[PDB]
Formats: structure tokens, C-alpha cells, sequence
């Protein structure tokens, strides 16, 4: 569970080697990209029950998932899915705020496929959910917070394919 | 870091950052160019620190350079010296993290058990970087100075 | 239903069924039909008890019928009295089980975070499901009307 | 773990159907053996102590079982097996005035087989000792509540074997 | 009773009763005449019930009635039958309550410990508690005499 | 911890007496005004929410209570007054569905006044608030379960002064 | 306050002030300034910061200004802007502090229980906040709006 | 054994042995000759022990040998001197043992659920092994007898 | 449990008035006095350990109190006292990072008179240890950060005696 | 786990023997062998801490494992592997005063391998380690104790290759 | 909590002082009566059951405490009054192996004579099953051993009244 | 004493006494005259055992007699003997009882954070008792000398 900087202090301790320009270089590249994280975490920190009010209209609801016999149906499931886009939002959110994919492989992707497919809770709408929830993002915190979160976003989705 | 340790404890609390949260990182990313420098610094006069406080050791606690003695010569004193190069180490990444779990995890978990079992007395450890210290708030003005020492002092208190 | 819950809470404490559980499952089973009864009558009159119901709630509540309002117009109005046969529907199952535990299952727990994600008020829906009972209170005679209203009234119950 | 009545009560929700004649016939037909169910339940209580010491004569006692290196000798293992035997027959009853078997695939049977492979327990013995236990019942409970409660001592003599 | 089984577990969640509580709650006050006339008929034939019983307990079990005996004569004998009438009295308490609740508080938690200190084996008051059994259901008919049993059987089942 | 039934079994229980004329008389007056206290229990379940808002705005609100520095303000306190008030209609109608006034001895008035001028909480202004929901409940439940009733809000009065 | 916060996390460790929360209290201290002139201004323009927002909020949630409606009203809308001056005077107290915590303690724990019972829409108390907030970031420029508005952000979350 | 109790307990507090511990296995090997003599005495005279034992039973508990008597004759009474001789052997196991630890587990946990199962009197066979303990104390001197009879009476005492 | 900032937000509060100029003023003065609060506050934790080895080497040792039958006799009464010192040292300097004594009469002096007469603790070489270490201090951490950090170390003896 | 006098005791027992001539010949094998025991148990107590220097000096330092990048660098996981030597020295030692390798097969290999293949510890220095042990503590215990100890070390060995 | 080598130890240590002379005295006392204490300890052990079945048949059977309305009634009380004679026996017991009556004050008397007289639990009559129980004990014990049992069944009695 | 812990331990599982705990104090107070001859063997040879010990220190770690040096001279290293005074009549204390309790009370509880307070290397005071332990396995024999010594290594061991 490592951050950017982090990140460059260890791979610099398994060499027994001070931190050299390069590791300076690497270090000074996200203390200026910093102040560009804090802002974006706010702005989704502030719009978070909104994205997923709007994610889950564009891809989930009127459909059979949500209609008798499908995963989403019950409030049970209802809440308890909307709880995992929180759970994906939120956690995305870290991972950039850090510079680092760590967080999700760990707390996040650790053995969910496996969970999912005996649950029975389909992959293919998770993915497409969070796929918008990757756009109404990006169409709000803008354009330069946008590519680096989407990279976040799209890590989950390749540790559910 | 502190940005690690914003987010582990916001996980536990199963949140989004707070104002106060948000603001220690802006502090803390804003203060990232004066903390570069000052590992800058202490990373090029590595070698005057370590000589000069290990000189310096040898001069307070003169009873480990030789009668019973665990530094005792050539092989040995070259290897107290080396213990003082992995802290100066240490102590640096402490400083850009504005944390200090690498100084933690690296070399300050199990240091007592460690050093009982090579017959290493800890206090003379504690010491040696005490001795780091006034070596390097030398080389460094005002307020990179009292900085550098929040970190050293640390690393000392947890030694005994 | 209450069968399940006397055999679940027996099977915790390692027994046999007590005395007063052999009694709470006969009186059961030999209400048995006057449940049954309740049931059909609910079925049967289902599009009047939710359309009569859905026409009172718009006049109770008028906030909710299109300025601003979540129930704005032919595809959204359809929608809330599709809720209100939802729970007409879980209603009628816990009748026949003497149990509310098929209305927690299927539509409360979890109902607040549901409605708060699309912008429903939740007080709204619980005055929707009290007026249903007053259209059911009415096909149903002194004993019988007693009862299907405990289960009404505990779903708007669990609603705010 | 349901009963006669939930099992109707969820086939319905599937499919976010009212209850139909079909399923009030289903239910109207537990409600009729329900008195039934109650004194067959209460007469098993009653000589649940005795039915045990009858079956366990009948079946594993003065045998190789009992005696020094066998998997009932030392008290410890003699109060172990009669505690299991106790297990299967408040169980039996459980799913009899149930209605349903689903109590035993989850409480009592889920990977049963794999436990007493591993502490060496005999599946056999333990099927002789239950067919044994279904004897002693039947003639106990009388025919009509008989029928019904060997469904259950045979489900559980089925998932052993 | 179950009145107070019922408000003992909604406090421990916090609520107010359920449909099914209320129901259960129904059931019992609307039997309770049904109670109160099979506790009468056992007090009324109090000293048969016992008197029966006992003469009935020393020709299944013969070895407590003098050679070593337990109860070893005019002092014992009574006391063994007085025994007996108190578990009849517990019986009745039992059966109007609905609940098995006034039987072990006051003769089933510690019964093991008295009667190993008193020398007095337990099977035996267990088989007398049977024989009062069969000489009540002599004198009650079809459903009062089922539910009568109910709470017999437990009583003799606590002793075992 | 007794209702109206346990109540009569004790005092017969301490003279060794099995149940007299007298004690199925007291026994019959509790059965016969049963479906009595199930009713009025139900139509205060089905209103409590109710109960409690018409309560509070008769006699707490806009005073000097809810104003800053009053016991009331702050959220915090204003949520922890409305739970006691819950706490008070609870457990009142427990004690009339009971017919004995010992649950409120028990688990509501042990040492409550202490409590309460320990944290610095009005006690008249709770009995203002407790004989305003004595008649809201009374004005809903009808006279005969409302008489019944108003014992049990009165034990909490003359408990707290 | 974050000092508060920095000495609870350090006694329930049982130890002194790390380096990184020395830190943290400096950079508090030293923008203790931009603090107290980002109050000043949001107190100063009081009358304005409420108004405004309360016109605003009549245009996005109508529903809540008569027909039905909570805010009914001479005494009641009145009301309603006293509440939004409430959570103004707790915003203010909040940026001086770094910390959420008087805003949580005198107006976010129990707010749901409060408003539930008054019959007051909590969706639309969060959506008034969010009126103040631009009205505010109106009068601020720059930073001291970035700041101001993670602490109107946090109450606003708090609410749904 | 105490060898195994005394590892065991030291394992548990993750240390080597107290001197206290040491000093208690030194003292049992070194009565290990006087054990295994005991023993060797006690399993001579199996035969004696048992049968004399047995007689004596049927003159002091007389109600357990044939009117109802669970010892009912030729295969039955034969089985009670078995049982008999099954704790005379678990005892020589203890003594040599230092350890009420083999008779436990073999014989101890569990005796009772399993007596009560086939009907057996507890208090019968605790006193069949307080009369196999004369029969033993007869043939065993001084301070022998002593110890084989500590072994004797927490069999007979965990037995009731 | 407030620190100088808190204090003036609560006394606000109670009077549900906005930040007066009086109110800044108090505010103003301490986030003056907070770079010199944290200064002192590391010189501390720093000569910690040495303190303690000093105060208790001119008030406690050689003594009557280190001799058999005297509290600090044992290793165990040894360590348990200058682990007291630790609080009392650690607290002091907590109270002056906060500005405020609430926190030594909170988490430190609730009652501590009663469980020194108890156990049988000399109050009189407390204070003559707290005293010393109040000399020790102001000679490390100089006067202007000394005045400051007396106050607490006298509130500290205040409240034993 | 059993030591060598529970070993005989229960292998008389599965066969329901009594102790015949050749159980009293094992058993009275062990008790000659007892002291010796105890003595050599006291004396790796007494010389614990410095067996486990002395083995370390000889076989694990100055070398690549504690160079960065290797699994004893970082002061945790150096005091993590002389952790695991003291746990190695005494249950070897328990061993020997039980007469038995069945307490090593038990608490001590059971899956280690597993583990050290998963962490990324290497076995064959740890072997290095055991076997260096074993030679300090036979030139310490004396000839007799020692062809015993040794048995007891090798069979950590064997069970880690 | 100290039998009597740790009581003339404790003694020795709160004056400095190496054991002399008298100290050894005592000491060796306690090691001359100590086979007569383990052995009067087994002989209680072993009629634990026994001493108590006849104490209460000597002095609280037949009685008012056993019926109706006394603290002896009912199956819980009965059960929970020979606890308390069992409590009084085994703790009597341990203070003469300890040869100290300090396990008695400590883990028995503290308090007591405030719970019984809470629960309204009859002294006197305990008084009288004690001094029962004292007679019992020392006509089994002998008189060498019973001069000094009694003074622990004397010292719970001089406890309660 | 091992009286005192088999009490304790009996107590806490709320029984009497096993035969393996009776027979552990009987095998104490039996060997009780060989303890009390040891110890005063120990006292009368007090002085000595102490001076002869202390030179010996001095002479294997040196560094502790004045460069720098804890022991400083005439009231130092005085009191540096004293030291040892107190631990070897801890040490005929534990001998007497069969029991490490009363050196860990009165000694070894706390025994690192007091000599880190006063500066003492603790490895030099573990290695002062190796010193008294020799000088007293002199004046003992064979078996004697065995079991001093176990009370002599548990207390060194415990300081380092
Ligand atoms: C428009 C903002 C909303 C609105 C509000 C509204 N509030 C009230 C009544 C009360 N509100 C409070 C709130 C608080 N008390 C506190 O302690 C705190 C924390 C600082 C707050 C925020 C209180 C106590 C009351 C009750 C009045 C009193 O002094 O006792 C009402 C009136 C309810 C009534 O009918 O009596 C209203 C209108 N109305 C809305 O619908 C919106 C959107
Ligand atoms: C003067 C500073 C002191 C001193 C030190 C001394 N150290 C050693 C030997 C070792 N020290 C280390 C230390 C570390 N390894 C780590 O992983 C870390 C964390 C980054 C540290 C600090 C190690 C591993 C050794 C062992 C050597 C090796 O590579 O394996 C010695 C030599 C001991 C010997 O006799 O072999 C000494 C002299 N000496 C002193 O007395 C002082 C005051």
C-alpha cells in the first residue's frame, strides 16, 4: 500500500542508495501535480451520491436486473450494489490522490471476480456502470484530472475482465 | 507519507477526505521543494557527516572503541560507522515523506532485539546520531534546520 | 413465517421445542385459512387498492405530482404506482406467513438508501402504503381488517 | 433454510407474481398436515432420550466399535456419537415440521462426509445406527406422520452415502 | 407467560411489537379460558393425581422404597410424595402461563445439584412426574389433555 | 420483571398454594381486558412517530430550551430528548400490554432522576412533555384503553418528581 | 481544532508529537490569518450569505413554500432562514478551527432524527446550504473560496 | 504426564522452564521406580481387585443387581466387573504418570452422558471404584497406599 | 477536553453569536504564540528521558523512599513511578500545545489525590519531583516558552495539594 | 503431543492392556535418562542468547541476506529471524525433556515450509543456521545430551528439506 | 494473597534483611507440618460431597428456609446455598495447606456480610451449617489436623457475624 | 511459593487439589531442610560472595569502573555492590519457596526502565550475577550447587 513517493523511497532502500536526481526527478513530478489531486478529490467527494445517481440511470435501471428474478432487484440488492459503485468511486478517488494503482489491488480487486461469479453478480453491468461513472467524472473535474482519473477507473475494469 | 496516511485512516472510517485532510496534503505538497532541498543537502555531505559524529562518538562514549569494546578496529569501527550511514539514509526519506514510518519500518522495529543480540549497546547508537545532528544543523539555516532535527531527534528517542 | 422462526430460535439454544411454541404453531396452522382469505381479497382487488390509493396520494401529498416532483408525468406517475403494487404484493405474503420477515427481506431493508439514491421521498412512499390500507380496511370486516392492517401499518412503520 | 410456506412465497416473488390458486392449493395442503406435524414433534421430544438408547442397543453396542481402539471407545467418543445421534434426530424433526429438507442440507449435512473422513468416524455404522433411529420412531409416531418423518432420516442417510 | 416473553425480546431490539407478537398475543389471552379450566380440573383432584402416582412409582421403580431406599419409610415415603405435589402445583402455574418459565425457575435450574446432594436419584422423580402424567390424562379429554402433556413431558425431559 | 399473570403464580408460589377462587378471578379480569391492551398497542405503534411530534411542539418547542444554550439545543440533543420521549411511550405501552407497572421500575425510573440532574437535563419540562403525550395517546386509543393508559404515563411522572 | 486532534492521537498512543503532526500544527498556526479574514468577510456579509440563499432555494425546491410545504409562511419561512443561519454561524467556526468538528457535534449528529420529526425535507436543508455556498464563493476569490467551500461541501454531504 | 503439563504451560508463556519446573520433573523421575512398582502391584492383583470388589458393590448397593437392577445376570453383571476393570487399569496409568490426565480423557469426560444413556447409576460405579481402592489400600503399605489412593478418589470423585 | 481555539468557538456558541472582534483577539493571540508552543514542545520530547533522570536524581534518590519499606523500594515501584513522571511531563506539554488546563483535569488529576491516599503514594516528594522537573524544563526551553509551560506544572501541584 | 511415557500409555490402551513387562522396560528407560535431561535443559536455557549470536556470527552475517534487498535486511525482519531461532532452540529442547519429536511435528513444522516458501525466506540458510546451533549446543551439553539434542535438530532439518 | 514462606519472606525484604535465625524457625514449622496438611487435604478432596450432605441435614433441612418463602426454596437456591458450603470447605482447605488465612479474607469475606444482607440471605443459619461442617471435618481429619482446620472454619464465622 | 501457585491455580479452575499438585508440595516440604541449608550457606557467606564477585566484574567489563564509567568511584561503585547485595538475597529467597516469584516481584519487574533511567547497562548487571553465582557454586557441592544455580541463571537471563 504505497503511494508515489513511497514508491521511490523503497525501490531506493533494496539498492541501499540516497535519493539521486533521478529519484528527485520522479519525486518533484508529483509534488507539482499535487495541488491538480486535492482539488478533483473534492470535487468528487462533493458530487459522489450524485455521479452514481446518474451512472446507474444511464446504465442499470429499467431493465431486468432490476425487475423480479434479477441481481438488483430487492432493496437489499438494490442498496448493496450502489454500496460497491461507492465502494469503486471512492477508491478511485485514493489511488489518485496517491499517484498509485497499490490501494485498488489490494483492498479493492483482491479475489472480487472470484466473489462475484459465486455470488452471481454480473460483471458485464458492473463494467458498463462503472464505465459511466468514468464519464460523468470526467465531465466535471476536467480535463487535465480526467486523464489521470480515468487511468484509475480503468484499472478496475481490467481486474474484472 | 502523509498523503498514505490520510487515506488509510479515511478507509478505516470508510469516507472521503475532510477539509482538514485536504489542506495537510496542500501544506504538505507546497513544502515538498524545501524538503528536497534538504535532503539534497544532507545526501551530498554524506560523508562529512557520518567521519565527523563518529569521530565525535568515539570522543563522548570513548568505552566501545576498545577495552572489551564492540567497535574494536579495522573490520569493526568501519562497521559502526556503516550503522550511522544506514540512519543518515533513513533520516532523508523521512523528511520528503513528512513521515517518519520508512525511518520505522526500515530501522527502528526490532532495533533493541537486533542490537542485544550483537552485543551492540543502543544508548551509544542513540548517541551516534545525536552526534548526525549537530553535524547537519551546522550545514543547514533557521528553519531547514529545526525541520531536518524534528526527524533526528526522533530516531534517537526511539533508540533507548 | 412463524414455523421457520420457532424451529431458528430452538435450533440456537440446541432443543426441542418448548410448550409454547407447539401452541404458537397450531394457533397458526389453524388461522390458516382466514389468512388465506385476507389474501385473495387483496389479490383480487389489487388494481383498485393500488389506482384508488395512488388517486389519494396525489391529494394528500400534491408536491410529488410534477413541479420539481419525482412522479413528473406518464412514464414516471406509472412508475410510483408500480411501487405501491410491490408492496401490496409483499404485504399479502406476510399475511399468509405471520411474518414481516418476506416485507423486511424484499423491500426494507436497504429501502432508505434506494429512494434517498433516486431522489424519492421515502415519506411519501410511506403515505402512499397508508393509503392503501384505508382501501383495504374498507373490503374487510371487523376481524379480518384488523389484521391485514398490522402488516400495513408496520411497513409504513420501517418508511421514516 | 425455508420452510413449506416461504418456498411457495419466494417461487412467486421470482417471477413478482400474487398468489395464485396454484400456490394457495400448495399452501392450503401444509396448513391441513400442520396438526399433525406438531404431535408427531412433541411425541419425538418426549422419548427423544429413549429412542437414542434403543437404536444405539440395536445397533453399535457390544461390537468392535465399543471396544479398546475403536471409533466409540473412551467415553469421550461415546458421548460424541450419542451427541451426533441427537443432531440427526432433532434435525429430522426440525425439516418434518418444516415441511422442507433445506434445514438439513444447510445445518447438518453441508460437508458432513469430509468430517468424518477426516477423523476417521464410520459413515456405515452411523447409517445403520439412523435406519435404526427410523424403526424406533415410525413405531412411535404412527403411520401418517411416519411416512413423512422417513423422508427426512432417509435425506440424511442419501447425503452420508 | 408469553406476554412477557414477547415485551422482554422487542425491548431487547428496541421496538414495538411485531404482527406476529400481537397475533400470538391474541391466541393466548382468547385460550386462556381453556387454561384456567385444565388447571382446575388438577387442583381438584390434586391428592388422586399424586397419591395414583406414587403407588404407581414404587411397582416400576421398587428399588427406592426400602432395601438401601432413598425413601426408607413413614417420614421418607411422604417426603418423596410431597415432592410430587410440588411438581404437580409447578405444572398448573406453567399451563395458564403459556410458559415453561415458572416450572424451571423454581424446581428445574439446580435440580441435579439437590438431588445428588440429597442422595436422590433423579430418573426416578423424572418417572414419577410420568406416572402423574398418565393419571391426568385419564381425566382430561382429547385437546386438554394434549396440551396438559405438553408441559408433563417437559418437566420429566429437564430431569434427564 | 412481571405482568399481571406471573404476578398472581408468585404470590401463590411463596405459600406453597395452588391457584384458589380468588387468584383465577384476578387471572380471568386480565384475559378478559386482553384484547383490549393488543389493540391499543397497535394503534400506538402505528402513531408513534406522531405522538411524539404533536408533543413536542405543544410543550418543548420554540423556547428556551431550543435556543442556544438550552438543554435542547444542538442536534445531538434535540435527537437524544425525541429517544428518551420514545423511550417513555415504549415502554408505557409495554406496561399497560402487561398489566403491571414493574417494567418502568425496572428499566426506565432505576435511578433516573439522578441521571438527570447529573447531565443537567429539566425534569419539569419532561413531565410537560409526558402529560402532553398522556393526551394525544388517550385522544387515539378511546376511553377505555385511554384510562388504563394514563396509569402507566403517570407511574413515570410521580417517579421523576 | 487540529491541535486537539493531534494531541488525542498522540495520548491514545501514549507518546509525544511525531515530526509530520508538528508539522501540521505549524502550517495551521501560520494560516491562522487566512483563517480568521475568511470569517470575517462570510460574518460580515451575514444578512446577504442567508437572504440570497433562501430566495435561491424557493427556485430550485418550490415545493417546500406552501402547498403542503413545511416553510408555510410569516412564522415558518422565517424559520427556515434562521436554520440556514445556523449552519452559516457553524461554517464560520469551522475554517478557523481546520475541523469539522464543531459543525458535527452542534449540528450534524442527529440532524436526520431532528427533521424527520419536525417534518422537515432534509434533501432540501443540504440543497439550501449549497445556495450559501455560491453566494459565498461570489464574495471570495481565488484560494480563500477553494477553502471556504470544502467546509460548505462536508455539511452538505453530511445531509443526504 | 508432568513432563507434558509442564512443557505445555512454558510453551504457553513462550518460555524455557522455570526452576520451579525443573525441580518437579527431577522429583518425579526420580520416584519413577517407586511408581512403576505400584503399578506393577495393582496389575497382579487385576483379578482380586475386580472380583473382591465387585462382591462388595453387591452388599452395599444392592438395588443394581436384579429386581429392575441394571446388572440383571450372567451377561449383564459380567459387564459391570468389566467396567470395573477397565478404571482399574486407567489408574495404574495415572500413578505411573504423575497424571489424572489418561483417566480423564479416556475415562472421565463424557462418563456421565453416557451412563445416563444406557441407564447405569453414576453414584454406582463411584462406588465400585471406592471399593476396589480398600481392596488395593489392603495390599499396599504405608506411604504407597497413600498414592495409589490420591489416583483412587479423584476418579470416584469426578463420578458424582 | 478544548485547547484556546475551541474554548472561544463554544463560548460563542452557548450565546449563538458569530465571531466578535473580542473573539479574533483571543484567536489572533494564540496563533501568535503557536510557533513558540511547537518549538518548545520538540525540545521536550527530545530530553524526555533526561528530564526525568535529572528530577529524580536531585528529589527522590539516596533517599528514605528508595530503601527497603519505602514507596519506590522494588523495581516495580520504580518503574511505575517515573512512568508517572512521563505523564505528568507529557501532559504539561500537551496543555501548553493547547493553550488550555482542560486536559490535565480531565485525563490526569480526575481523582488522583483519592488514589494516592490509597495506595499509600507520598504526595509531598510528587510534588517536590514535579517541582524539580519544573526547574529543569525552563532551563531548556527558555523564558518566554517557560513562563507558559510553569503554568501547567503548577496546576499539576495545585491539584494534589 | 506426547512424550515418551503418555507414547506407552496409549499404545497400551488401543490394544486395552494393562502394562506388561516390556511397557515397564521402555518406561523405566526414560526415567534413567531423566536427569540427564533436566541438567541439559537448564544449561541451553542459561547459555540461550548467546548460542543463537554465536550461530548467527558463524553462518547468516557480513553476507548477503543482510545486505538491502536480502530477507534479514530491515531491523524487523533481522529480529524476525533470531525470533525464529529461539523458537527452533527451545522446542528442541522440549523435545528432549519430553523424550519426543511429536511437540516439533505439532507446533513447530507444521506447513512451515509452506510459509517460507510464501513470505520468501530461504530454507537453506535457516538449515545453515540449525546446523551451526547444533554444534554450539553439543560442545556445551556434554557427549550424552548431546548424540540426543542433535536428533532433535536434525529432525527440524529433514522436515524443512 | 500469601501462605506462610512468602509471609516471613515479605518480612524480611521490607527491612533489608537476609533470612536470620528466627525466620528459619518458622520456616522450618511450616515444613514439619506440611505432610500432615497435604494429607488432611486429600481426606477432605475425597469427602467433599459427603461433609456437606451431612451439614445440611444436620442443620438446615426440614426447616422453615426450605419451604415456602425461605432463601432456601426453590431448585436455584437450594443449588446455590450448598455452592456457598462447597465455597467455605474448599477455601478452609486452601488456607491450612497455605498454613495462612490471608486467601480468606481475600477471595471469600471481602464483603460478603453486604451481599447477604442485600439478597437477604440468612447469616446465622450459615453460621450454623459452618459450625456443622466444622464438626464434620475434624471427626475424619483427626485431631492433629483439626486443632488447626477449625481456626479457618472459626475465621469465616468471626467474618460473618 | 509452589504451595501458593497450586492454590492459585486450583482456585481459578474452582477445584481441590489434583494428585499430581498434592504430591508436587509434599516433594517440596521434604526437601524443604536441603533449601534452608543452601540459603543460609549462601547468607553466611554474604560478604564474600558479593567483593570476590564485584572484583571479578570490574576485571571482564571494565568499562564501567570510571572513563565515563556509571560505577565512578567511592560512592559509585559502593553502591554498585549494593546492587548485588540486593539481588543475592533475592536469589536465597527464591531458593526457599521453590519459586522465582518473589526475585520477579521484588527485582525484575520494571528492572530495564529503571537502569536505562539511571544510565546502568543492564548486560552489566546480568553479568554481575554470573560473577556471585560462580563464587557460590565454589562453596556448594554436586547437587547443592545444581540448584543454587538454577535461581542464579533465571535472574541473569531476565536482564538481558
Ligand atoms: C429551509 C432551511 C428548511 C426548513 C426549516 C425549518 N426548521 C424549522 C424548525 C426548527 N429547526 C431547528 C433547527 C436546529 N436547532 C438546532 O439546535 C440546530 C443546530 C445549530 C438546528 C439547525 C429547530 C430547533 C426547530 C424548531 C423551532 C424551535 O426554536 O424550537 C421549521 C418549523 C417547523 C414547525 O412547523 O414548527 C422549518 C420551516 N423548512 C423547510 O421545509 C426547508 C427546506
Ligand atoms: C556505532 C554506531 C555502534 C556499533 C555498531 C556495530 N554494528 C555492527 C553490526 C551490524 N549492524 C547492523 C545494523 C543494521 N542492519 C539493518 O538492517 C539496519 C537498518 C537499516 C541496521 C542499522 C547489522 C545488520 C550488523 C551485522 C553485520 C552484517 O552485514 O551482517 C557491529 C559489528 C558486530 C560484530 O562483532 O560482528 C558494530 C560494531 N558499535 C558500537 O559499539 C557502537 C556505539
Amino acid at each position: 500500500m504505497q503511494d508515489a513517493i513511497t514508491s521511490v523511497i523503497n525501490s531506493s532502500d533494496v539498492q541501499g542508495k540516497y535519493l539521486d536526481s533521478s529519484a528527485i526527478e520522479k519525486l518533484k513530478g508529483y509534488f507539482q501535480t499535487g495541488e491538480l489531486r486535492v482539488r478533483a478529490a473534492t470535487t468528487i467527494a462533493a458530487n459522489a451520491a450524485n455521479i452514481i445517481k446518474e451512472a446507474v440511470a444511464k446504465s442499470l435501471l429499467y431493465s431486468d436486473i432490476t425487475r423480479p428474478g434479477g441481481n438488483m432487484y430487492t432493496t437489499r440488492r438494490y442498496a448493496a450494489c450502489i454500496r460497491d459503485l461507492d465502494y469503486y468511486l471512492r477508491y478511485a478517488t485514493y489511488a489518485m490522490l496517491a499517484g498509485d494503482p497499490s490501494i485498488l489491488d489490494e483492498r479493492v480487486l483482491n479475489g472480487l471476480k472470484e466473489t462475484y461469479n459465486s455470488l452471481g453478480v454480473p460483471i458485464g453491468a458492473t463494467i458498463q456502470a462503472i464505465q459511466a461513472m468514468k464519464e460523468v467524472t470526467s465531465g466535471l473535474v476536467g480535463p487535465d484530472a480526467g486523464k489521470e482519473m480515468g487511468l484509475y477507473f480503468d484499472y478496475i475494469c481490467s481486474g474484472l475482465s | 507519507s502523509i498523503v498514505t496516511k490520510s487515506i488509510v485512516n479515511a478507509d478505516a472510517e470508510a469516507r472521503y477526505l475532510s477539509p482538514g485532510e485536504l489542506d495537510r496534503i496542500k501544506s504538505f505538497v507546497l513544502s515538498g521543494a524545501r524538503r528536497v532541498r534538504i535532503a539534497q543537502t544532507l545526501t551530498e555531505n554524506r560523508e562529512r557527516i557520518v567521519k565527523q559524529a563518529g569521530d565525535q562518538l568515539f570522543q563522548k562514549r570513548p568505552d566501545v572503541v576498545s577495552p572489551g569494546g564492540n567497535a574494536y578496529g579495522e573490520e569493526m569501527t568501519a562497521t559502526c560507522l556503516r550503522d550511522l550511514d544506514y540512519y543518515l539514509r533513513l533520516v532523508t526519506y523521512g523528511i520528503v515523506s513528512g513521515d517518519v514510518t520508512p525511518i520505522e519500518e526500515i530501522g527502528l522495529v526490532g532495533v533493541r532485539e537486533m542490537y542485544k543480540s550483537l552485543g551492540t549497546p543502543i544508548s551509544a547508537v542513540a548517541e551516534g546520531v545525536k552526534c548526525m545532528k549537530s553535524v547537519a544543523s551546522s550545514l543547514l539555516s533557521g528553519e531547514d534546520s529545526a525541520e531536518a532535527g524534528f526527524y533526528f531527534d526522533y530516531v534517537v528517542g526511539a533508540m533507548q
